[PDB]
């Protein structure tokens, strides 16, 4: 065929190791996503997997031809024989490319030189989630990439005008956060090896607390309620009281670990911790209130409910 | 373009009657390979397992009179693919697990 | 033949007939909003360069010649790490009718 004889004639006398303009001038290369979707946010781990159709495109003078064809469309099979540029993702903890039934490459070549290169990525990026107030948490969370190898002499990048193409935001799994908004940019980061330029994705993502409130909240508050009643429960029935405060307290204090368990090991109180440890002392305090009793129970009957729920107003505006 | 064409014949020439199999100064001194870490991150210290997962940009130099070429004056950096066909070093870690 | 170009490229479009034939249909995780599922994936296609003439009507081969075609880059999108079964052998057939089908 007439471009069989196209390819044979790029790739003849074509050196795969070399750069395109190597020692003439920095590989300008035009990077595009398409976030097919960004997949569950690990907090515990504090990691995120985002599914992307990662697409870059550069010049390169070697690969041009002039003919009837204006675009060489290919598969996956021509991505080795040609320079492809080492772009790596600097957060990433882990990342695969797909390859079932093939693999998920495109190639196109244009005449003037153009290559269009994308493939089907997922990414496990790194997030440092800062979860000081949880779960109320908003985040940042960056997709970084650059050259492994080539500093900023050699390969330059720079977003096109379609920054990214964010996909349907209603099938993604994201189900803790809503997907707020993006936000790129494209700095220098000197290293030991040399001046690398970076390119990295901000995605923002804001917690949504409807779950923690069923999950947590609801029955720390429901609990906490059950120490009210012994109020108005007699005082004269000691084991009843003290049953109610027994009970009351400890399975406040599973609440706090199963509640705490959902969280990573991280040393410092969280907005969450904060909420529990509150509703431990109305519960310790509603259990001391009758040992002081024993040894006022209309003045509880007022205050608890008072407090607490002033408590919620200063915490939730918060 | 005649870097282009200059710098193909150099590493060209350079990869021609290069035995991997050899070290550097083989049946000579020792090579001197120097190392230098960059730790990127320390993911999980697991006391359950007595491990920790560490995430770093392992560098390693060292000289080659083999691959020493002087007709083009820069520094050729090449596609990670050209490991394959270049000796290196056989570092190891003698504590890891899964890397 | 040129395993990068499709058949009849440049003057056709290369229409392939798809089936599948579900094994078993695998669980499926909530938690991760996926399922699993077991099939034979069935492609067909016309390609004039695979046109024979012999003792035989239809050539049985194994997955060695499949590589060495061009085959279409069929993906899923929605799929999340596919596995391609490789015990004992590659789990593949590929079959050249005389007419090139
Ligand atoms: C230490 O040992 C380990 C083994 O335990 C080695 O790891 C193996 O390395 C080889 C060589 O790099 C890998 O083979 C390559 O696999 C490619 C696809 O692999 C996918 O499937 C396998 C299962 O079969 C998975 O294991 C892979 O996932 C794992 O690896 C990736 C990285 O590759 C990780 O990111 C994952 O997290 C997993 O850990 C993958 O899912 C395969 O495409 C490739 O073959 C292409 O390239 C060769 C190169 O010459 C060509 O000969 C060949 O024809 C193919 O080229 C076609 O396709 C490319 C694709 O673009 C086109 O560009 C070409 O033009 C052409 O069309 C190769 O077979 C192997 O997968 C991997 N893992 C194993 C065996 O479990 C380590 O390398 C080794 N060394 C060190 C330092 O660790
Ligand atoms: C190809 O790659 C080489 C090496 O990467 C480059 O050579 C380097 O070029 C830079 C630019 O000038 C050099 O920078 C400075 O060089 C000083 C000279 O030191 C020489 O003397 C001893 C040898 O015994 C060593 O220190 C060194 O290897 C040199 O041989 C250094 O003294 C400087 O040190 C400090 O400078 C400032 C101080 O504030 C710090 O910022 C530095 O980090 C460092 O601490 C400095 O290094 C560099 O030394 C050169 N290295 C070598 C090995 O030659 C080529 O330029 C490059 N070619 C290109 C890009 O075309
Ligand atoms: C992703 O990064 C790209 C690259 O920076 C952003 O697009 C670029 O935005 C700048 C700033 O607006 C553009 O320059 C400006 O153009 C306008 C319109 O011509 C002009 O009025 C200004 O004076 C300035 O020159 C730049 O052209 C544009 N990139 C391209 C290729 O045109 C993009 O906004 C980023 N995505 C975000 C922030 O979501
Ligand atoms: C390719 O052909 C066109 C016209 O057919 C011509 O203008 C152009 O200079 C040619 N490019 C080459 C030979 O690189
Ligand atoms: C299970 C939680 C027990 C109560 C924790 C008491 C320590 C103080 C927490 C609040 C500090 C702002
Ligand atoms: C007793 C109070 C319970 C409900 C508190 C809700 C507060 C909403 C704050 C909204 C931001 C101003
Ligand atoms: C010292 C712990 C509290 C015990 C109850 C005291 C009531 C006066
Ligand atoms: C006698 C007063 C009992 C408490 C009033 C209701 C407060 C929730
Ligand atoms: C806790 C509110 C119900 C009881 C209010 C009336 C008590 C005399
Ligand atoms: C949003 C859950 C808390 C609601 C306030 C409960 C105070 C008694």
């Amino acid at each position: 065929g007439d471009v069989t004889v196209i390819l044979n004639n790029l790739l003849e006398g074509y050196d795969n190791k070399l750069r395109p303009d190597i020692g003439v001038k920095p590989t300008l290369i035009h990077t595009d996503m398409y976030v097919n979707s960004i997949g569950p946010v690990n907090a515990i781990n504090m990691e995120y997997t985002i599914d992307i159709f990662f697409a870059q495109t550069w010049y390169d003078r070697r690969l041009k031809f002039n003919s009837t064809i204006k675009v060489l469309r290919l598969n996956s099979n021509m991505v080795g024989k040609i320079w492809i540029p080492d772009t790596f993702f600097r957060n990433s903890k882990k990342a695969d490319a797909h390859w079932i039934t093939t693999p998920n490459r495109m190639l196109r070549i244009w005449n003037d030189g153009r290559v269009l290169y994308t493939l089907r990525l997922t990414i496990d990026a790194e997030c440092q989630l800062q979860l000081h107030n949880f779960p109320m948490d908003e985040h940042s969370c960056p997709l970084e990439f650059s050259s492994y190898g080539y500093p900023r002499e050699e390969i330059v990048y720079q977003w096109k005008r379609s920054s990214v193409e964010v996909g349907d935001t209603r099938s993604w799994r994201l189900y803790q956060f809503s997907f707020v908004g993006l936000r790129n940019t494209t700095e220098v980061v000197k290293t030991t090896s040399g001046d690398y330029v970076v390119m990295s994705v901000y995605f923002d993502l804001s917690r949504r607390m409807g779950y923690f409130t069923i999950q947590t909240y609801i029955p720390c508050t429901l609990i906490v309620v059950l120490s009210w009643v012994s109020f108005w429960i007699n005082k004269d029935a000691v084991p009843a009281r003290t049953s109610l405060g027994i009970t009351t307290v400890l399975t406040m204090t599973t609440l706090s670990t199963i509640a705490r368990k959902s969280l990573p090991k991280v040393s410092y109180v969280t907005a969450m911790d904060l909420f529990v440890s509150v509703c431990f002392i109305f519960v310790f305090s509603a259990l001391v209130e009758y040992g002081t009793l024993h040894y006022m129970d209309s003045y509880a009957r007022i205050f608890f409910p008072t407090a607490f729920c002033l408590f919620n107003l200063v915490y939730w505006v918060s | 373009p005649s870097n282009m064409s200059l710098v193909k014949e150099t590493v060209d020439r350079l990869l021609k009657g290069y035995d991997i199999r050899l070290r550097p100064d083989f049946g000579g001194p020792p090579v001197a390979v120097g190392m230098n870490i960059d730790i990127a991150s320390i993911d999980m210290v697991s006391e359950v397992n007595m491990d920790y997962t560490l995430t770093m940009y392992f560098q390693q130099a060292w000289r080659d009179k083999r691959l020493s070429y002087n007709v083009i004056p820069l520094n050729l950096t090449l596609d990670n693919r050209v490991a394959d066909q270049l000796w290196v070093p056989d570092t190891y870690f003698l504590n890891d697990k899964k890397s | 033949y040129d395993n990068r170009l499709r058949p009849g490229l440049g003057e056709r479009v290369t229409e392939v007939k798809t089936d599948i034939f579900v094994t078993s249909f695998g669980p499926v995780s909530d938690h991760d909003m996926e399922y699993t599922i077991d099939v034979f994936f069935r492609q067909s296609w016309k390609d004039e360069r695979l046109k024979f003439k012999g003792p035989m009507t239809v050539l049985r081969l194994n997955n060695l010649m499949a590589s060495k075609i061009w085959t279409p880059d069929t993906f899923f999108h929605n799929g999340k790490k596919s596995v391609a079964h490789n015990m004992t052998m590659p789990n593949k057939l590929l079959r050249i009718t005389e007419d090139g089908t």
